[PDB]
């Protein structure tokens, strides 16, 4: 209910002075059943131990920097970040949905008492969220931005006898209260160097742990698992970026294939899926290192339009909001321009065009009432 | 002592604290961009001349054969005069990793003022040096052949203490002297017992068979000494031999710019003194055939902002000229990016 620490206190107060008995809890006795669910809380561990991770359980929140040197002598680097660790964080994941995990394998037809290998399966996701500041002090032009890098649980699933089955489930995926954070940062989301000096750390924490078990209890007895991380959650600019692509303006389009648009255009759908992130590794060494002693013009034909060092393993796949909001723009200029007719006589100016756009506008806002609006909304 | 402001083309953007400035006969180039090269200009150098203050960052082209190389944070430089060419070591790639190559480079064409250059990825043999940053590298002759004194700077934590609580934190290296030679690229690691601290951010210079080094900021105790040490090198028919001395006259002084005012005699410009004390006043080292020394020379004139400002960076240009870089304030009316000067002696 987004109150504050004293506003509840207000409230406290007042109901255990008007009522006598007490009906909610003071601070100190909310503070300690709020370390319960915060990460870094349980004993955990893993199997075999995590190369380069520590062994330690009770780290909280720990400053993202990573200890980043920062001494006038080096790079300037101001930004301010924050972080857990990533096995604190699964940990914790998992142990609040204990019970909706066990109610799952009741109704599954189950024995509760089961530790077989479970695998989560872990979608991951990071979205550049800029114009976060406030001019407290009434001066404008003074933008900053801020970074957010957060993970969801979305399937839990035992392999019972011959088969596996769907212990959990996530009932509304894509919505704003079951995907938690990671990390944030105050950073531009393309002031590149900050970003991978804050973000390398998750990704060694995830890549260590992508073949080990963790054994955890879990109500009572204890069970073991294992995990699968995709990374989709990536709209199409970090995706072109990370991953090492040349920006959205390239001849080549498609980050899951390697098609120019000039291609494309003419074969029009027999396509597959041929850009994974290993291939894309090799292909940028073989970028850097030039064996076949050619130009660069054939050379970036050749290597497909990779010039950068990936640095994130990211799975390919269409997004959905953006996709749609990038369509309804679309056939919205291919309405502004039938307008026009323009088929009939092409090659107008740059005002008979305003001209269209408003004429659109007005007869639709006289219609259908649709408002006038310059950044199109879902 | 000839401080001049600077204004500056479109592309600001690709200045960052840490680049590097060959200077190829008469002309000179900027190396180490900020972000992975856009596609503009698919080899991150650039020609970078000045006329009448406006600077005009063209973009460079390399061969048929050249090894396309990412742009460095914090390298090693060296003038490798023996035809002329220019020696990169390590540095700190874009995604913060760190390099471990040699890059030779020098120019394969320049027709009409249109430059063409070709680089190398030489690879070391043998006692290679570890992966490192902020360290300095000079090319030494003797006995009509020459070698390439290495001289180490701070670097990650081994492969084996790296955790994600401190995943992005560094140390000195062990001080060792590393002889490379570049006919084979081979290196050989030496033990001297005079050097005692890691040192990085140093100043090396190469009395053409004599190194000194002075200045360096020692993380290990988070101190400037004021130690500067010359290093004689001989190498006889078999292995070479290397000796340090420690001579008087020190100042502490790290991150600083050198350049060459005169022949046998250099001029050294404001690194930092202490982290909150920056360096205003300049010194004259005056080298020579078998002995050197350190004055003081007639602090040439600043203003307002470097004076004011918190840090500053840049490198030389090759014939007596500095250039400077300055972060400028943006608590104000929404300021560039950076501000920059030119600094000159004549
Ligand atoms: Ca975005
Ligand atoms: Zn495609």
């Amino acid at each position: 209910t987004f109150l504050s620490c004293s506003q509840y206190h207000k409230m406290y107060r007042t109901v255990k002075a008007i009522t006598g008995r007490q009906i909610f809890q003071p601070l100190h006795a909310l503070r300690n059943a709020e370390k319960v669910l915060l990460p870094g809380y349980h004993p955990f561990e893993w199997q075999p131990p995590l190369k380069n991770v520590s062994s330690r359980t009770d780290v909280g929140i720990i400053d993202g920097l990573s200890g980043l040197a920062s001494s006038v002598d080096e790079y300037p680097v101001d930004t301010i970040a924050k972080r857990f660790r990533y096995d604190s964080a699964l940990v914790s994941a998992l142990m609040d949905m204990e019970e909706d995990i066990l109610e799952g394998m009741r109704s599954q037809d189950l024995d509760d008492y089961l530790n077989g290998p479970f695998t989560v399966v872990v979608k991951e996701s990071c979205d550049g969220m800029g114009d976060v500041s406030e001019k407290h002090g009434s001066g404008p032009a003074v933008p900053e931005k801020a970074v957010r890098f957060s993970f969801t649980v979305m399937r839990i699933t035992i392999e019972h006898g011959s088969q596996n089955v769907k212990v959990f489930e996530e009932p509304k995926p894509n919505s704003e209260l079951c995907c938690k954070p990671l990390c944030l940062m105050l950073a531009d989301e393309s002031d590149h160097e900050t970003l991978t000096a804050i973000l390398s750390p998750l990704i060694a924490e995830r890549e260590a742990m992508k073949s080990s078990e963790l054994t955890l209890e879990m109500g009572g007895i204890p069970r073991t698992f294992k995990f699968i991380f995709r990374g989709t959650g990536y709209d199409e600019k970090l995706v072109r970026e990370v991953e090492g692509l040349e920006a959205s303006g390239s001849v080549y389009i498609c980050t899951l294939c390697d098609t120019t648009r000039l291609e494309a255009s003419q074969n029009l759908v027999f396509h597959s899926i041929t850009r994974s992130h290993a291939e894309n590794l090799q292909r940028y060494e073989v970028w850097r290192s030039n064996p076949y002693h050619e130009s660069v013009e054939e050379l970036r034909d050749r290597v497909k339009g990779v010039s950068a060092k990936p640095f994130i393993e990211t799975v390919p796949s269409i997004d959905a909001l953006h996709c749609d909001i990038g369509n309804a723009a679309e056939f919205y200029k291919i309405f502004q321009l039938e307008i026009g007719e323009v088929y009939k006589h092409p090659n107008a100016s740059k005002e008979e065009r305003k001209r269209w756009q408003a004429t659109l506008d007005k007869h639709l806002r006289k219609r259908m009432n649709l408002k006038p609006i310059m950044r199109m909304n879902g | 002592m000839s401080l001049q402001m600077v204004t500056v083309g479109h592309n600001i953007a690709l200045i960052q604290p840490g680049f590097s400035l060959m200077n190829f006969d008469g002309q000179v180039f900027f190396f180490g961009q900020k972000g992975w090269p856009k596609r503009s200009c698919p080899t991150g150098v650039f020609h970078f001349d000045i006329k009448q203050n406006h600077l005009k960052l063209k973009p460079a082209i390399f061969s048929k054969d050249s090894c396309y190389l990412p742009p460095l944070r914090y390298p090693a430089t060296c003038s490798y005069k023996g035809k002329h060419q220019y020696i990169i070591h390590g540095g700190k790639t874009p995604n913060n990793e760190l390099s471990d190559k040699i890059y030779i480079m020098s120019v394969a064409c320049k027709n009409n003022k249109k430059v063409t250059f070709r680089c190398t990825e030489k690879d070391l043999v043998g006692d290679v040096p570890e992966p490192r940053y902020g360290h300095s590298i000079d090319v030494v002759y003797s006995r009509g052949k020459s070698m390439g004194v290495l001289f180490g700077g701070r670097s990650y934590m081994p492969s084996t203490q790296r955790t994600t609580e401190k995943w992005n934190s560094v140390a000195d290296c062990l001080p060792h002297v590393f002889l490379i030679d570049f006919e084979f690229g081979c290196a050989t690691s030496y033990i001297l017992p005079e050097l005692q601290d890691g040192l990085s951010f140093h100043v090396s210079i190469a009395r053409n068979d004599t190194v000194y080094i002075l200045g360096g900021h020692s993380l290990a105790s988070n101190i400037r000494p004021a130690n500067l040490y010359r290093i004689r090198v001989d190498l006889p028919l078999g292995t070479p031999a290397v000796n340090c001395t420690v001579l008087p006259g020190g100042i502490s002084v790290s991150s600083a710019i050198l350049t060459q005012t005169n022949n046998d005699e250099f001029v050294i410009v404001g690194g930092y003194q202490l982290e909150n004390q920056k360096r205003m006043v300049c010194s004259l080292v005056s080298l020579g055939d078998n002995t050197i020394e350190i004055s003081e020379m007639e602090t040439p004139d600043w203003t307002s902002d470097i004076k004011h400002s918190k840090i500053w960076f840049g490198s030389n240009m090759g014939n007596g000229t500095i250039f400077l870089g300055i972060p400028g304030d943006n608590k104000q009316a929404m300021s560039e990016a950076f501000y920059f000067y030119t600094l000159r002696c004549s």
